């Protein structure tokens, strides 16, 4: 079947030069067109080149013109997209795909963050219990994305909603979870977040109980 | 260039239902080259329709596509739970290639008040020299709803952040969560610390409060 790979997800810093990757199997590489695609957080799809890996005849979208720069090697069928400087607002996912005039088939997406900011694990508070009771864990002050959070262990899965984080001002996100209970509950069952980080090897437990 | 838009912004229906989403381009495509493409949330694009009106391999007999000139239609015969998902449209025919910006299709069910709770910031975080205040508003529908925070009274803007979560996959509704952040010192001049929510399904805003200490 064709596929498309691309290379993992990358954090980085301002100024710093990239180079992602797009491997082709399943079929002849050298005989289609490779478009890439960028996604903004939240935002939709745009076009910003295409590149034929035969014999690397490359078009850019006007927007990304002299911005980016695609490329291929047909040796180990793949095609490239690169950056000299990134800039916070390249924080995007990108997506390679083929071209038939359509895309019909695509890569499974790149996430690259740019950022100032650098790796930090976060601070955990507990969002305390005061009939159904909420109650849950702030997860404060952390770089980069993600963080995983469980309940008891994965033994509390009923009523639990983990939030997406929000980015705060000063280039750090923060996230909540929080699970609703029976209230009779809160004198008898331990209710414990389990937060990991792992960019900054940052694991915490949280027991949560009435103040 | 040609410019697509998309419309409407959010189709809400309920599984069963005809969905209708439009394209509009800013002048005639050909029909043999008009495309749409299917997102779910952290999932890759996946090719629909393409020629404006053919399927793609694997997609059901329940998508459809039809227009030509500057309007074109994507349509869903009846809504099924896997088919609640982002829509964009694409056009190939004259370079550069574009894209819409995008429909999104999510399911419709009986308006549903939230739950709302309010949280005191830690001792812990205090300590720290920042205060959040954290604010639940728990499964309701429609997505809409508006947190005011309150201290003392004042209402507070620009000094919160909120975020939703996707629409549950059980009972189809959406939960919100607000931090309001403050310093130490602004945190222990003041008293009452107040969530007001405004949503479609609440007769009159609710406000869950405490007051500090």
């Amino acid at each position: 079947e064709v596929q498309l790979v691309q290379s993992g997800a990358e954090v980085k810093k301002p100024g710093e030069s990239l180079k992602i990757s797009c491997k082709g199997s399943g079929y002849s590489f050298t005989s289609y067109w490779i478009g890439w695609v960028r996604q903004m957080p939240g935002k939709g799809l745009e076009w910003m080149g295409i590149i034929y890996p035969g014999d690397s005849d490359t078009r850019y979208s006007p927007s990304f013109q002299g911005q980016v720069t695609i490329s291929a090697d047909k040796s180990i069928s793949t095609a490239y997209l690169q950056w000299s400087s990134l800039k916070a607002s390249d924080t995007a996912m990108y997506y390679c795909a083929r071209y038939d005039g359509e895309l019909d088939f695509w890569g499974q997406g790149t996430l690259v963050t740019v950022s100032s900011a650098s790796t930090k694990g976060p601070s955990v508070f507990p969002l305390a219990p005061s009939g159904t009771a909420a109650l849950g864990c702030l997860v404060k002050d952390y770089f980069p994305e993600p963080v995983t959070v469980s309940w008891n262990s994965g033994a509390l899965t009923s009523g639990v909603h983990t939030f997406p984080a929000v980015l705060q001002s000063s280039g750090l996100y923060s996230l909540s979870s929080v699970v609703t209970v029976p209230s009779s509950s809160l004198g008898t069952q331990t209710y414990i977040c389990n937060v990991n980080h792992k960019p900054s090897n940052t694991k915490v437990d949280k027991k949560v109980e009435p103040k | 260039e040609i410019v697509l838009t998309q419309s409407p912004g959010t189709l809400s229906l309920s599984p069963g239902e005809r969905a209708t989403l439009s394209c509009r381009a800013s002048q005639s495509v050909s029909s043999s080259y008009l495309a749409w493409y299917q997102q779910k949330p952290g999932q890759a694009p996946r090719l629909l329709i393409y020629g404006a009106s053919s399927r793609a391999t694997g997609i059901p007999d329940r998508f459809s596509g039809s227009g030509s000139g500057t309007d074109f239609t994507l349509t869903i015969s009846r809504l099924e739970p896997e088919d609640f998902a982002v829509y964009y449209c694409q056009q190939y025919g004259s370079s550069p290639l574009t894209f819409g910006q995008g429909t999104k299709v999510e399911i419709k069910r009986t308006v549903a008040a939230p739950s709302v709770f309010i949280f005191p910031p830690s001792d812990e975080q205090l300590k720290s020299g920042t205060a959040s205040v954290v604010c639940l508003l728990n499964n309701f529908y429609p997505r809409e709803a508006k947190v005011q925070w309150k201290v003392d009274n004042a209402l507070q803007s620009g000094n919160s952040q909120e975020s939703v979560t996707e629409q549950d996959s059980k009972d189809s509704t959406y939960s919100l969560s607000s931090t309001l952040t403050l310093s130490k010192a602004d945190y222990e001049k003041h008293k009452v610390y107040a969530c007001e929510v405004t949503h479609q399904g609440l007769s009159s805003p609710v406000t869950k409060s405490f007051n500090r200490g």
